[PDB]
C-alpha cells in the first residue's frame, strides 16, 4: 500500500514539504538538482542532476516524458515537485500549497537537517 | 501548471496524425482519444500547461499536412495538481535500478 | 428536487470547457453529458438556483474562447418536476 | 387506449424545458424519452385527450423561452391501437 | 401467404402515427421497430399481403399529416408461412369462452 | 409446449392435414366456414363463421386482427389456414403444402371422417 | 478460398430486402449487416465466387423496386486475404 | 521501419478492398479498423516504410475500382512515438 501512503504523506506534510523544497531550492537556485525521494531502503530523500532524469527518459523511450516536462518547469516560489523511485515506477509529489514554500519555510522555522529527518520519519512510520 | 489540450479533427486518419505529433513536439503524455460520433474524435493529452500549449499548437500545424484531415475544434484546460504516477513495463528494469544509483543520496550541496 | 443546468455545445472539447467552468464557479454537482448526435453534446449540473445561474453563465463566457466551439442551447428550470427525475438523465448517476 | 402526446425537439436542453412543462401544465405523466439521432430527442407523456392536448401547447410556448431551442415535431393520437403499448416505447412500465 | 410491411420515417413522432395508422386501417401486427440512428427510425408491420398493402399505404398517408414528419423509405417482403401464434391477455378470458360456445364441433355440413 | 409441438404436428402431419382441409373446403364451397382445433377438453377439429372470429377479435382490441386478415384472404386451393384455441392463446396452423390441398385428398385416399378421427388421434398422443 | 460479397444501402427497409433478396437468390451464408452513420448499412455474405456474385446481383436488383431505397455501394471479393478475416467484421457471428 | 498507413473512407465496401490491396501488395499487416460515425471507416496497417508507402497507394487505386468507393483522407507516419502504440488503435488490440 506504499503508494497510497504518499498521497496522505503529501497532503497531510504540505506546509513541511513545501519548506523542505524551499531550503532545497536554496541550495541549488537554478534547479540544477531535483529534490528526489528513495524507498530502496528506509524512505530518504535524493537528488539528481537534470541529465539523469533526462537520460532516463530517452533510455525508457518517452514513458515518463511528463514528469520530466512537470521537474523542468514548475514554478519552485510557488510549487513542489519531487520524484520517488519505485519498483518500475515512479510518482511525483506534485502540488501547490497555501501559502507558497518561502512561507512554509519560514512560518515552520526550522533548519533544512531538521526538515529532512522529521520528514523522513514521518514517512517511515506512515509506511508502517 | 498541469494542464490537458485537446484536438477534434473531422476524420481518424488526422487524429493519429495529431496525437503523434503531440507527444514528439512537448513533454506531454497522450491520455487518450474519445468519439462522440458523426465524424469528430478528440485527442487528448496532459503535461505542464507551456509544454500542452507547445503540443497543441504543433497537432494543429500537422494536421494541415494530412491529405484529407480537418481540424474542428481544439482547447487547452487548466486542472488543479496530483500525484502522477508511471507505471513501467519490466523491460525497463535495467533502467530504473540504474538511474537509482547515479542519484546523490544528500541533498545538501557540499 | 435542486435546480438544473443544461449547457448545450458542438464537439467534445467545448464540451469539457463547459463541464469544467461550470463546477469552478459554483457549487453545483456535475451530472454528466448526453450525447444526442450530429455531435451535439450537453453538460448537466445540479444544485441551488442561484449556483445554477452562475454555473451557466460561466460555461457560456469560456465557450466564447474555445476556437472552434459553439453554444447551441442553454436552459435553466428553478424547480423540475419530480416525474422528470425518473426519465431524464438529469440524477448523478 | 389513454391518449399520447410526443414533442420532438432539436436539443436536450429545449426537451427538457418541454418535459417540465408538459407535466406542470396538466395531468399527464411524462413515460418515456426517445433519441433517435441527428440531436432530435422525443418526450412522450401519456393522459387524458384534453390534458395531453394541454401539455403539448404548453410545452411548445415554453420551448420559445429556451435560448437555442427549435422543435421538430409534435403529434398527439387520442387513442392508440393496443398493439403499440407493447412495441412503441409509450408504455408507463 | 403473409408479407411484411416497413415505413422508414426522419423523425420519431412520424413513425409513431406510422405504427398506429398501419395497425388500425388494415388487419397486421406490430412486429417490430427498429432504429440505425441519424434520425431513421422503421416500424415492421406482418400479416396477409393484402392486408400488408393497405397497411403500408396507409401508413404513409398519416405520416403526411404529421408536421415535421417525414417519409425515408418503405417496402413490402414476402414472408414464408409460420404457426404465427396469438397470447391474449387474462382481461379476454371471457371473450375466448363465449367464442368456444359458438363454434360448432362437427366439421362435416349436418 | 403445445405450441411447438403443434408445429412438429404440422410438419409431420402436412399431407395429412391438406387433405382435411380440403375435405372441409368442399362441404363449405364458398369458404363460409373456418376449419378449426380446440385443445380443450382434447384436440379436437371444430368449424367457426367468419362472423364469430371476427367478433371475438372486436371484443379482443385487435390482439388476432392478424389472424381474422390471414383466414379471409388464404387462398383454400394451395394453402391450408386451421386456427387453434388454447387456453388463453390461440394459434394460427398456416402452411403451403408442396401437393395442392386437392393433390393430398385424392393421393391419402381417405374420408373426411378418417381423416378426422386419425389426426386427432396423432395430435393428442403427441401431447400426452 | 470463400469470397466475399457486400452491398452497401442508404436505409434499413432496403437492408432487410438486400439480406432476404442476396440469400434466397444462391447458396451462400448471411454473416450480418455493419452500421457506419448516416444510414449507411451493408450486407456481407460469405460463399463461392459464382455464387456471391449471384447473389450480390440479385440483391442489387431487388433494391431498385425498393421505393425510396439506393444501393450506395457494392463490391465483391474473390480470394479475400486471412489477415482480414480477423480485423474486418466478415466472419459469421 | 516501425511505419502505420492508414486509407479513410466513405462507405463500408470500399475500405474493405482497400485493407485487402494494402496487405496483398506489400508486406505490412492490417492492425487495426476503426469507425467515427458519418460513414467514414478506417483501416490501419502496420510495416516497413517503404512496404506501406506502396501498400497504402495500391488501396487508393484499387478503390478507385470499386462501385461507389471513395477515399476521404489518407495519411502514412514513418514512425510514431511509442505512446501512441498503448493508445490508439494501431496496434493488434
Amino acid at each position: 500500500p506504499w503508494r497510497y501512503r504518499l498521497d496522505q504523506f503529501t497532503k497531510e506534510e504540505q506546509t513541511a514539504l513545501g519548506a523542505l523544497a524551499w531550503a532545497f531550492y536554496q541550495q541549488w537556485p537554478a534547479k540544477e538538482q531535483y529534490l528526489g525521494l528513495d524507498l530502496h531502503p528506509q524512505a530518504h530523500f535524493i537528488s539528481c542532476a537534470p541529465q539523469a532524469i533526462a537520460q532516463l527518459n530517452d533510455q525508457v523511450n518517452g514513458r515518463i516524458q511528463e514528469m520530466v516536462g512537470i521537474l523542468y518547469g514548475y514554478d519552485p516560489r510557488t510549487e513542489v515537485a519531487i520524484f520517488v523511485i519505485g519498483p518500475t515506477q515512479f510518482k511525483l509529489l506534485f502540488f501547490q500549497p497555501i501559502p507558497d514554500p518561502a512561507s512554509c519555510f519560514a512560518a515552520l522555522g526550522l533548519t533544512i537537517e531538521e526538515l529532512k529527518h522529521r520528514l523522513e520519519k514521518t514517512l517511515q512510520e506512515k509506511l508502517a | 501548471s498541469i494542464a490537458v489540450g485537446m484536438i477534434e479533427t473531422l476524420g481518424f486518419p488526422a487524429v493519429v496524425e495529431a496525437a503523434d505529433s503531440m507527444v514528439k513536439a512537448a513533454r506531454v503524455t497522450l491520455v487518450g482519444y474519445e468519439k462522440i460520433g458523426s465524424g469528430r474524435v478528440t485527442v487528448i493529452v496532459r503535461g505542464d500547461v507551456s509544454e500542452v500549449q507547445a503540443s497543441v499548437t504543433a497537432g494543429i500545424e500537422n494536421i494541415r499536412r494530412v491529405n484529407g484531415g480537418e481540424v474542428l475544434s481544439n482547447h487547452i484546460i487548466a486542472r488543479p495538481h496530483e500525484n502522477l504516477e508511471y507505471v513501467l513495463p519490466i523491460r525497463y528494469t535495467e533502467a530504473v535500478e540504474q538511474f537509482r544509483e547515479i542519484v546523490n543520496p544528500s541533498i545538501i550541496r557540499r
